[PDB]
């Protein structure tokens, strides 16, 4: 440790961590952002709040944090509290229950040219405006935005990270360690980075990593115990065309009970549809509609 | 009334499935464009 | 009897014996870099994984 | 998961150095409830209090002594202050000093328990009544006349009855699988009762619309029902 | 200690993701792990190692709905292609737990089980009684807001079809085919002689060749 | 019981005086509410731990050596319930002040003490600014005391034995009740004496009154989510259903 300790007092001499790392002026930090999804935990839709667990791995280098390695004993890596290193202020903008840092503060991995890595773990509820209109059947566009909070585009460079010749314009999923949630797959997840060209350059945040996932529902849950039983419940009320039409047929009875029915399936779902009113959904146009057939029958 | 009954039968069932598969086919039909961004031909997957 | 490779990665090489008729490499990526797994069998892998299944005695490397 | 007490307060210290902290505590305890006798159960529910990280050999407990003295064992409870629960009654409120087994090469703790019984009013009220008054109901489905038409519609307009109270009851009963409580034994058997209603009320019927010119009578069933049974049942 | 030898013990409630099967449910067995390890150090400037292969379970408070079959712990050394001198460890402990399903048993089948058996009864009502489709109709009714029941105690997942959904569907097609078959049967009932020749093929299979009970006068 | 409320203490520090003349006529100074003495009131009566104050303001002290603080305050606190006239209830909640770091012996609570034209009167209610004071939705207030209390039943030495109480007696608004739920349930009971009229051989009796019966459970439904499970006494529209269903 004499050698680990003896580096980390020569690096924390005079080291400010609230002042950005610049050698000369004008100079622009360089930061690149990878993001890896490891569980899409849910979206609610009432709340229109998509909850995930991400791992962000920000890369930067601060010419500050400079060393040879010759000169402590062929040191290579130094493991340093985050707390303790200047830090790119990212912070997910579009948050919708008021956190936007991360959840952990991790340690910084400083190598001898002064590069640092930080991957720092996040749960993030970000908000997802849903289309409701072909719900249960429906597909999502959620959306998670990255910027500083603090510096601007004149300060530092916020871009995608840079595997071997390659940007990673994309959410990384491990092939492996990934499950699947069980309401919603994952079709495409790419990366964008967008910079307004009439923006300010002074201000803060206009510089933006954003991260797109286009999810599919699975409505299996909503075809075996809402749909297809409120099919069969409002196709019984076809029936009564072939019961007579004399004391004892019983038309009146089997159609308004179908309705009853039809009644009880409307609690059933009422707990479970979007409140919002851009659209109607789908499953409340045909329900409304196996209503009105059943009123008809009744007629 | 029974020949009334025959020809309401065969009204209501017509109204019933052609709602049905208008729904059904909504639903059946709402897929994920092939490509995350319209007007853009790139697919934005790692390559391999 | 088959004889199979089946060290992790970049590795000193290493090898085992089995009864399948195939030997397999999986290669995929996960956050930090790229995993490889060599071994006997051919192992059903999840969508995003290469695998090589071939049927020769030392054939993953 | 959380450990330690609602707001940091003062410490009494005295000048023979005793030391005296009565913080404040807001406290969610693990309580195994024995679900058998629900809703006219009573639950044995206990708050363990222990140091952390200090073994016997560095810090001893004891019973707190209250200002009666006497070697306490009780939890106190401030008697004009105190608004008893709605729901539950205190019936013991003891406490006790539990040491660890010995070692051949667990920590001490003091544990306070609280004997509380629930008061099934509520349950009474909304529950057992009205699955009496529907069970009363399911008696007098065999008065009504098979001519009246109405013994199915009474019988599983019961059941569906029962069948709300049921959804009633989804809200409030424990969730665990190592008993069942005795008020669903209850409701099921109520269900069983109004289901052999129907099916007895569905025999009755089949009988009295029996078509006389296909259907024959079995001569043990006219010496049974028509000479031997009616002047035992007083018709 | 003396010697530098640290112990600590802090708590923890962990919220761990597990891919849960309701296929088998509520007679389901799910197989759940807790990944542990270093997150900013690799192995070769820590080392982890297990304390036991097994967790520690001497005071695991016994649980109401779940028993835990089996656990282990497997540590894990994990090379990457890029550098082959440095492992990556983690101690994965896994539980195997088995659903106790007398609730759901209790619950959700026992009443399903009796709206069943009601459904088949409708048979040996008579058709001048006149309350074939009142008992049928009003089962069906007992069985739709039992579904209210059902989806407030069931957890409503997509991943697959459990055994209880299963058995739901199957009791509500069981209902819905009583009734079609009971509206035929009505309508055999009331056809008028008038209007309605009998075919001689339903003569043929229905009156001549029965030799059911003969209780029946042809 | 959730409330909003800004408690105002007062209380003179003879450290933090100073004459205005030897620092430019200074005559008020804004300090953090961390760098004085505080009291350290709090509400005794919560019922999830909150025990103090939500936002620690700055503190105001004059050159008399008087030190006023105003912190706003969310709370959370026990209020039983009596549901015997519900959905006509009304209930008795308090909020309870005191300090549990402090006795009888180190501070005194007291009751703040205004002045109208020049004579003092001690502040014995909860203030409510009329003009900015939106009612709640469905509790009206009726009655706002404040009161010192001081017991001897427990010992001089337990910083219980002094308190501050605010009392609210609030009235329920019975409109969504009478509106949703009692009005609805009342008349379909009353259609239980209609089977009297409704004849033997074209109207069916017994569909119509257990048809009553299941409305009537319906209504049960409805309100057995919206009250505690308590024995204290059975509710009023609990008992009339009761009532109706065994009718
Ligand atoms: C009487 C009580 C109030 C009626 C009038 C309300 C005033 C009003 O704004 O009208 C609105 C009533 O919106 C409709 O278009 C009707 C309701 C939707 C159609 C039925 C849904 C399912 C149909 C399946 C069978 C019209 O406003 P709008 O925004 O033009 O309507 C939404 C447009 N949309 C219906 C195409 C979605
Ligand atoms: C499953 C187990 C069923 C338990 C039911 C049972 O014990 O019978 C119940 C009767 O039966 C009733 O349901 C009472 C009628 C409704 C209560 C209304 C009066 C309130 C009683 C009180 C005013 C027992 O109720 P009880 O006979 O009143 O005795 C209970 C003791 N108590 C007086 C403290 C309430
Ligand atoms: C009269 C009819 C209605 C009245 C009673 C209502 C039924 C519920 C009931 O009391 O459970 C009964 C039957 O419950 C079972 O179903 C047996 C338990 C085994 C479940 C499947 C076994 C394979 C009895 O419960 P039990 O399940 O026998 O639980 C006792 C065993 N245990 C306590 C060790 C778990
Ligand atoms: C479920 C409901 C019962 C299902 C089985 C009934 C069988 C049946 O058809 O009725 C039986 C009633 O035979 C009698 O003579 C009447 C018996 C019932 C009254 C006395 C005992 C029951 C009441 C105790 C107090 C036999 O009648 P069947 O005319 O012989 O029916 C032949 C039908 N098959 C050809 C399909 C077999
Ligand atoms: C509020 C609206 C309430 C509406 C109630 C009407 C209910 C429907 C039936 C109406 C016709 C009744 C009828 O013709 O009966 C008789 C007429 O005499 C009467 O009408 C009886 C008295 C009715 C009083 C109505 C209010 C009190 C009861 C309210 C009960 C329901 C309360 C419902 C509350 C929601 C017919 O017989 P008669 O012609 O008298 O000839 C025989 C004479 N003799 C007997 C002397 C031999
Ligand atoms: C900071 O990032 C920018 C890209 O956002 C880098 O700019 C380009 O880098 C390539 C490869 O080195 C050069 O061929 C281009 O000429 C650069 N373009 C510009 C804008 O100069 C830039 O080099 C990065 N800076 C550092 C210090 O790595
Ligand atoms: C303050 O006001 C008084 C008024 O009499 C004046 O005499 C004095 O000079 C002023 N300034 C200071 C610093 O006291």
């Amino acid at each position: 440790r004499n050698q680990e300790e003896r580096l980390l007092g020569d690096l924390m001499q005079g080291y400010n961590p609230h002042l950005r790392p610049a050698e000369h002026d004008s100079d622009v930090v360089n930061v690149s952002l990878k993001l890896t999804l490891t569980n899409l935990i849910s979206l609610n839709e009432r709340e229109e709040a998509l909850t995930t667990n991400v791992w962000i791995e920000m890369q930067w280098c601060d010419y500050r944090l400079r060393w040879d390695p010759r000169d402590y004993g062929g040191l290579w890596v130094l493991r340093v509290p985050s707390t303790m290193v200047w830090r790119p202020d990212i912070v997910l903008e579009n948050n919708v229950d008021g956190v936007f840092e991360v959840a952990l503060y991790c340690n910084v991995l400083v190598s001898p040219d002064g590069c640092v890595y930080w991957l720092p773990p996040a749960i993030f509820r970000s908000s997802c405006p849903v289309s409701v209109t072909f719900f249960p059947f429906d597909w999502q566009n959620c959306s998670l935005i990255f910027q500083s909070q603090t510096y601007s585009t004149n300060e530092i460079n916020l871009q995608l990270s840079q595997e071997d010749g390659q940007t990673i314009e994309w959410i990384f999923i491990d092939p492996e360690a990934f499950t699947e949630n069980g309401e919603w797959a994952i079709r495409h997840r790419p990366a964008k980075m967008l910079l307004d060209e009439a923006a300010p350059a002074e201000e803060a945040g206009h510089q933006k990593v954003v991260f797109y996932l286009l999810i599919q529902r699975k409505p299996l849950f909503y075809v075996i115990n809402i749909i297809a039983p409120c099919v069969l419940i409002s196709s019984v009320a076809i029936l009564i065309y072939f019961l007579p039409a004399k004391a004892g047929g019983q038309k009146c009875t089997v159609a308004i009970n179908v309705l009853l029915a039809q009644t009880v399936f409307l609690f059933l779902v009422a707990k479970k549809v979007p409140e919002t009113s851009q659209a109607v959904p789908l499953i409340s146009k045909y329900l409304t509609f196996l209503l009105v057939v059943t009123i008809l029958i009744v007629v | 009334g029974r020949v009334l009954d025959r020809v309401c039968f065969l009204a209501m069932l017509s109204l019933f499935v052609c709602g049905t598969a208008g729904i059904f086919l909504m639903a059946h039909y709402n897929r994920v464009p092939a490509l995350p961004f319209p007007g853009d031909p790139r697919s934005y997957l790692p390559s391999s | 009897s088959m004889i199979c490779y089946n060290q992790q990665s970049s590795q000193p090489p290493t090898t085992k014996t089995c009864s399948e008729t195939s030997c397999y490499k999986k290669t995929w990526r996960d956050h930090r870099g790229t995993i490889i797994e060599r071994g006997c069998g051919c192992p059903k892998v999840k969508p995003g994984i290469k695998l090589h299944c071939c049927r020769t005695d030392k054939c993953n490397n | 998961g959380n450990f330690d007490v609602a707001l940091d307060i003062n410490v009494v210290v005295s000048s023979d150095g005793s030391m005296r902290w009565q913080p404040p505590g807001i406290y969610r305890s693990s309580c195994s409830i024995q679900v058998t006798y629900f809703p006219f159960d009573w639950q044995n529910c206990t708050m363990v209090f222990s140091s952390y990280s200090y073994d016997s050999s560095e810090v001893s407990l004891q019973t707190g002594l209250s200002p009666e003295g006497q070697e306490r064992q009780e939890v106190y409870i401030h008697e004009g202050t105190f608004i008893e629960n709605g729901q539950w009654e205190i019936i013991h409120k003891p406490s006790r000093l539990i040491q660890p087994s010995v070692d051949p090469r667990r920590r001490e703790e003091v544990t306070f328990y609280l004997i509380i019984r629930r008061k099934p009013l509520f349950y009474l009220v909304n529950v057992i009544a009205p699955c009496i008054l529907i069970t009363l109901l399911a008696i007098f489905v065999f008065y009504l006349p098979p001519d009246a038409g109405e013994k199915m519609g009474l019988s599983i307009f019961a059941l569906l009855t029962l069948t709300v109270f049921l959804l009633l009851l989804a809200d409030k009963v424990p969730e665990t699988s190592l008993s069942v409580p005795i008020i669903i034994k209850y409701l099921m058997f109520t269900m069983v009762l109004v289901t052999f209603s129907v099916i007895l009320s569905v025999v009755v019927l089949n009988l009295h619309h029996r078509s006389p010119h296909t259907h024959q009578m079995p001569l043990w069933v006219r010496q049974i029902f028509i000479h031997k049974l009616p002047l035992y049942l007083g018709l | 200690d003396y010697t530098g030898h640290i112990t600590w013990t802090p708590p923890a409630i962990f919220k761990s993701y597990c891919e849960i099967i309701v296929t088998h449910f509520p007679f389901d067995e799910q197989n759940c792990s807790m990944k542990l390890g270093t997150w900013t150090y690799d192995g070769s400037v820590v080392v982890i190692n297990p304390e036991s292969d097994q967790p520690d379970l001497s005071n695991f408070m016994e649980s109401g709905e779940w028993v835990i079959k089996e656990s282990r712990g497997w540590k894990h050394w994990v090379f990457y292609a890029c550098c082959p001198s440095t492992p990556y460890l983690d101690i994965t402990y896994h539980f195997v737990m088995q659903r106790l399903p007398l609730y759901f048993i209790v619950n959700v089948i026992i009443p399903c089980l009796l709206f069943s058996f009601l459904t088949g009864l409708v048979f040996y009502l008579p058709t001048d009684s006149g309350e074939k489709m009142t008992l049928s109709i009003s089962v069906l009714l007992s069985l739709t807001v039992f579904l209210l029941v059902i989806v407030e105690l069931i957890p409503s997942t997509s991943s697959a079809v459990p055994l209880i959904g299963k058995y739901m569907l199957f009791t509500m097609v069981f209902v819905i085919a009583s009734i079609i078959i009971t509206v035929i049967v009505i309508n055999t009932h009331h056809r008028s002689p008038s209007t309605h020749v009998m075919p001689e093929w339903v003569r043929k299979v229905f009156i001549d060749t029965i030799p059911n009970i003969m209780f029946f006068s042809t | 019981l959730t409330t909003n409320v800004w408690i105002e203490q007062g209380w003179t520090d003879s450290r933090l005086q100073w004459d205005a003349e030897d620092f430019g006529n200074i005559s008020v100074l804004r300090l953090p509410a961390d760098m004085v003495w505080l009291p350290e009131i709090v509400l005794e009566n919560n019922n999830d731990g909150s025990f103090q104050i939500s936002y620690s303001c700055n503190v105001l002290i004059y050159p008399s050596g008087s030190v006023y603080w105003l912190p706003p305050a969310i709370f959370r606190s026990s209020c039983p319930i009596s549901v015997t006239y519900f959905p006509f209830d009304w209930q008795n909640c308090s909020l309870k002040f005191s300090s549990l770091k402090y006795t009888t012996k180190e501070i005194t609570l007291s009751l703040k003490q205004a002045e109208e034209d020049g004579r003092s009167y001690p502040v014995e209610w909860i203030i409510i600014d009329p003009e900015g004071f939106t009612e709640n939705g469905e509790w009206e207030i009726v009655h706002r005391p404040a009161r010192v209390n001081v017991d001897p039943s427990v010992p001089l030495d337990s910083p219980n034995r002094q308190d501050v109480t605010f009392y609210l007696i609030i009235r329920r608004k019975p409109l969504f009740y009478v509106i949703n739920i009692l009005v609805p349930c009342v008349l379909i009971s009353f259609m239980i004496n209609l089977v009297f009229y409704l004849p033997a051989d074209c109207g069916e009796k017994t569909s119509m009154a257990i048809s009553v019966l299941l409305a009537q459970s319906v209504f049960l439904l409805l309100i057995s989510k919206r009250l505690p499970a308590t024995s204290m006494a059975i509710p009023l529209i609990g008992k009339f259903l009761l009532f109706g269903m065994v009718l």
